[PDB]
């Protein structure tokens, strides 16, 4: 079980990076790919990314297509450069939740079996945060009706280190924001 | 066993045939999966000790440093000194067995 | 001499259990896969080979790799219990091919119809239409239940190439001792 | 042996098909084809008496087709041991063909349950509870919905019958129909089968719904002929107006346990009035 | 010759061919054992090789409920902060750190 | 479909075409006709740049168009 | 007992077994007596080839088979 | 005999040897074609490292080959 997930800069860049590049091989609207990271108590913090290639179609869900043997190579020279991260779990993109999603899920457990699933909104939106973290469980359902796999939300949020943050606030120095404000920033915050 | 040689497997053919059965079915299946499965794991794990090994064989670099532990705590841990006159602890120990190191 | 990529597309459906031919229908199957596989590699050396399984939805269980001896690995432990669907092994295996690192390589793909096989013609006409104006070969061979999809198989195949196609061979076979004796001539011929 | 059919064949009906067709998917060795049409034909409304005979022939297929899906097997084998009414030979039985049918465990918890059933017979604590719970580990660890877990449920529903325990009886009921198909059923079984549920629910300890119940289709439906009562008490109760002029009616209808408990259910309805009125 | 006596040779025979896979397989297995443990020992190893070391010194007095002043054994003295869940109350003036 | 392609070299090359191909098809006519290996083209239409991956709708292009073909010289 | 080892190269073998040998142990009689590794090498038989987990009497092989060796890797 | 010799930056040359030829030889003829010291050379055929005592005819190599190259960097 998980309490929380701690989200690093690097791979919401390098998620951006992702999508636009695509591109050049084939249109397709979303995008997955595998999430490296580590645990320190019920809490989960990831730090790392790859591509993987993938391919879809649009209206039957029984067809999809990833690849094991991609993932494999990939990540065994990954842990040749590092070795403290490990396989944590995967990302697309995309605004709403496929169907198929359980399906890939049920898949890719097997090299973590506590793989979960983020999904970061490449787009932009005005409303708030940009990332959705989800777990998967079976229930009682009901009284009585089948039980199922479907997943529950865990609460998520944004988290930094050392030697991230500078080359942010580096790239972010042109456009500025008080740091607590005069009624000028608590008042927008209503709003 | 010569009793049931004799007063099954000669006399009730029934008891032959289940013997027939139950050795068939339990030699063949676990003859071909288990060979098969093991013999491929042991493949694969000398190929990837060997991996480890070659990347342990470059860290070795001949320079080292003469040092004496002075202590040495579970929470496994050891505190150096070293002939250049420092003091450092350490929570690992590193490529030597721990229960082997002493004062 | 040809650079092509080829995938094979096996039956672990439940009428496998029987015994017609003279140790299963299995056991032909796999000495039916060695010798092709075999012979797609020999004829060529830079060329690739990956393994799908039709029953029970498609299980894309080894990427196209040129190695051989993962197939043959791999292959063993299907035990029939899948009912067949053959719509989805096919486009899957479209999917599939769509993503060569080789793109000069030709497009083929092979399929053991072992099973009786229920589809609409409506469908199927489609599906031949779309390998059509996509490119791609088709190579089918019956063994079982002729009576029953022999005519289905004759449309599809005939669609798919003719006014001058490759004439892509359908093999059929009667319950005989041996699966590669008649397999051997037609579909494969090196050089 | 390979005789055994042409002569067998004036025993039930089929006697020039049948009996010829089963020769005939035997010497081609369609092996599934002919579990299917042997699952099939016990299912024929024949007595069947000649068990240990068929049986004979199902050993001699058995012998090397075994590779079969084994719970086919199972099934033909119990709908074979109900048909003979010495218990004990049948538990041995039984234990026989569970200890060589091994691979597929599935097979393994249904033969499991008819075990319990029949023990169940005879004396209940000793044995069956504890293969309740014996079975019930297992089943959990099992990814889909399958098709045992109906079985198992009517098993444990039949042994929490001893009615003290109604209310634990009331849940696993609905398990049950969380279970089976869309409801084709006998009639008179399925509103039996509503009609004890909601008996059972209404005495139950720990049940204060009455909500959910009223929805579900069996109860809805196999009701709105003769017994009605039942369903307007049980309105009654979800509305929680006290006066039941009805459970006097209900007391010569069903004088079981409602004529006893009638202080409980009148210190139900009491409180539950506030539920209502409060909102 | 007779049904019973050529099944019971073949019997023997095939319980006998039973015993030498058993054999082979039991061995397999215990090798394949004593390879994973030379395994887990390699990557502990490995992952053990990333450490840092660290200096040992004492605390001299406190100075600010975040702030406190170290020295080093041999270096000079320093103004330092205190660790994440560092239970700050065990630091009296004198520990070792 | 023609569309014309003009390279640097001063040479207009016409190619028959439909609007449902994509660019990497365009650069296979290309290969067969010119020579040049595919990933050695490099197609800019009116200031952008195509990519191998996509529909030559996706672009709005209509008939007759010109695109210009410009080679890498990174090699020297 | 004798089986002939031919090399694509034309190179003809003799080599003495019996038939309850496993695959691993021929190998490493050829390893002995020649020299070459096992693991560079693959036999083939009708297009038949072998493995550890099958016994030499799996297959199906007589006395004097014709067996193919095909190296494998790169050269040394 | 003709080969093709690739590098990191896409940077393609073409040489001719013989199977002859000692490894060596090779990176004396990048050497001067292109001027770089041999010490700096390393060399790779198929994914495995090639070595200097060895000639073209070991490695069984054939014309028309894609070796790869890759520079001798350090710092400090």
């Amino acid at each position: 079980a998980v309490q929380k997930v701690v989200v690093h800069p690097l791979v919401l860049l390098s998620v951006v990076d992702h999508f636009n590049r695509i591109g050049k091989v084939g249109n397709q609207k979303r995008v997955v790919g595998v999430l490296l990271g580590s645990w320190q108590k019920k809490v989960l913090d990831v730090s790392n990314s790859f591509a993987v290639p993938f391919d879809e179609d649009d209206k039957d869900d029984s067809v999809w297509f990833l690849d094991h043997d991609y993932l494999e190579n990939m990540y065994g020279m990954f842990k040749k450069v590092n070795a403290r991260e490990r396989i944590v779990g995967w990302y697309h993109t995309g605004p709403k939740l496929h169907k198929n999603d359980i399906a890939i899920n049920e898949l890719m457990k097997r090299y973590c079996p506590n793989s979960v699933l983020v999904i970061i909104d490449v787009k932009p939106k005005d409303l708030g945060l940009p990332t959705e973290a989800y777990i998967s469980v079976e229930e009682v359902h009901d009284d009585g009706t089948p039980t199922s796999k479907t997943f529950e939300h865990v609460t998520s949020e944004i988290g930094a280190e050392e030697a991230e943050e500078v080359g942010v606030e580096h790239l972010l120095r042109d456009i500025k924001d008080t740091t607590v404000g005069t009624l000028s920033q608590r008042i927008t915050n209503q709003v | 066993e010569q009793d049931g040689i004799g007063e099954e497997v000669l006399k009730m053919s029934t008891e032959e045939i289940i013997q027939r059965t139950r050795l068939l079915d339990s030699e063949i299946k676990i003859m071909k999966s288990e060979v098969l499965r093991v013999t491929h794991e042991l493949q694969a794990m000398k190929d990837k000790i060997k991996e480890n090994s070659e990347k342990i064989k470059v860290n070795k670099t001949l320079p080292y440093l003469v040092s004496n532990v002075i202590e040495l705590l579970d929470v496994k841990c050891a505190v150096i000194k070293t002939s250049t006159r420092q003091t450092y602890f350490l929570p690992v120990i590193g490529l030597v067995d721990a229960e082997k190191l002493k004062p | 001499m040809v650079l092509e990529s080829t995938m094979v597309c096996v039956d672990n459906s439940e009428y496998m259990r029987n015994g017609d031919f003279l140790p299963t229908r299995l056991q032909a199957q796999q000495d039916a896969v060695n010798i092709v596989c075999h012979s797609k590699t020999r004829s060529n050396p830079e060329n690739n080979v990956g393994l799908i399984t039709l029953a029970n939805d498609c299980e894309v269980l080894t990427t196209l790799t040129p190695d051989t001896g993962r197939i043959l690995s791999k292959l063993h432990t299907v035990q029939p219990k899948g009912k067949i669907t053959f719509c989805t092994g096919i486009r899957v295996a479209h999917l599939a091919l769509k993503h060569r690192q080789g793109k000069n390589h030709k497009m083929r793909i092979i399929a053991f119809v072992g099973s009786p096989v229920e589809d609409n013609e409506k469908d199927l006409v489609k599906l031949a239409k779309r390998l059509k104006k996509e490119k791609v070969n088709v190579d089918i061979i019956n063994f079982g239940e002729e009576e029953v999809n022999t005519e289905k198989l004759t449309a599809f195949v005939n669609t798919l190439n003719g006014k001058d196609g490759t004439g892509s061979h359908l093999v059929t076979v009667p319950p005989g001792p041996s699966l590669a004796d008649a397999l051997i001539s037609s579909p494969i011929l090196a050089g | 042996v390979p005789g055994f059919l042409q002569q067998s064949q004036n025993s039930g009906p089929g006697q020039p098909a049948v009996w010829h067709r089963l020769e005939e998917l035997y010497t081609k060795k369609l092996w599934h084809q002919l579990t299917l049409q042997v699952l099939d034909f016990v299912q024929d409304p024949c007595f069947a008496q000649g068990d240990g005979l068929i049986k004979l022939y199902e050993n001699f297929i058995s012998e090397f087709e075994h590779r079969v899906n084994p719970l086919s097997l199972v099934e033909i084998i119990l709908h074979v041991v109900r048909q003979m009414t010495d218990p004990n030979v049948a538990l041995t039985f039984l234990e026989k063909t569970r200890e060589k049918v091994k691979s597929s465990d599935e097979a393994v918890i249904l033969c499991k349950t008819a075990i319990g059933a029949l023990k169940l017979n005879i004396g209940d604590l000793q044995v069956t509870k504890e293969t309740i719970e014996d079975v019930e580990e297992m089943l959990n660890n099992l990814p889909g919905v399958t098709s045992v877990h109906s079985r198992f449920y009517d098993l444990s529903s039949k042994y929490y019958q001893t009615i003290g325990n109604h209310a634990s009886y009331y849940k696993d009921a609905l398990r049950f129909l969380g279970c089976v198909d869309i409801k084709d059923l006998p009639v008179s079984e399925q509103q039996e089968r509503a009609f004890t549920l909601g008996l059972a629910g209404l005495l139950g300890e720990g049940v204060f719904n009455f909500g959910e119940l009223l929805m579900h289709p069996v109860l809805e439906s196999l009701r709105n002929t003769d017994r009605q009562w039942l369903i307007d008490t049980l309105y009654a109760f979800n509305s929680g107006n006290v006066e039941r002029f009805q459970t006097l009616k209900t007391a010569w209808g069903q004088q079981p346990d409602l004529a006893a408990n009638e202080a409980q259910l009148l210190r139900k309805i009491q409180l539950l009035c506030l539920m209502e009125m409060t909102f | 010759a007779d049904p019973r006596d050529k099944a019971l040779q073949d019997y023997r025979k095939k319980l006998l061919e039973h015993k030498e896979i058993d054999g082979r397989l039991k061995e397999l297995r215990e090798q394949l054992k004593e390879l994973t443990k030379q395994y887990e020992k390699s990557e502990n190893d490995l992952k053990a090789l990333q450490s840092v070391g660290q200096i040992v010194g004492e605390v001299l007095k406190q100075l600010t409920e975040e702030k406190f002043i170290v020295k080093a054994t041999n270096g000079p003295r320093y103004v330092v902060g205190c660790r994440r869940q560092l239970d700050k109350s065990k630091l009296k003036p004198g520990t070792r750190v | 479909m023609q569309i014309f392609v003009k390279t640097l070299t001063g040479k207009t090359i016409t190619l028959e075409v439909e609007p449902s191909d994509t660019i990497e098809n365009v650069k296979a006519k290309i290969q067969d006709k010119e020579g040049i290996p595919p990933d050695q083209q490099r197609l800019i239409f009116a200031g952008k740049q195509l990519e191998d991956g996509r529909t030559l709708s996706d672009y709005n292009i209509q008939r007759e168009s010109t695109l210009h073909l410009v080679l890498r010289l990174r090699g020297g």
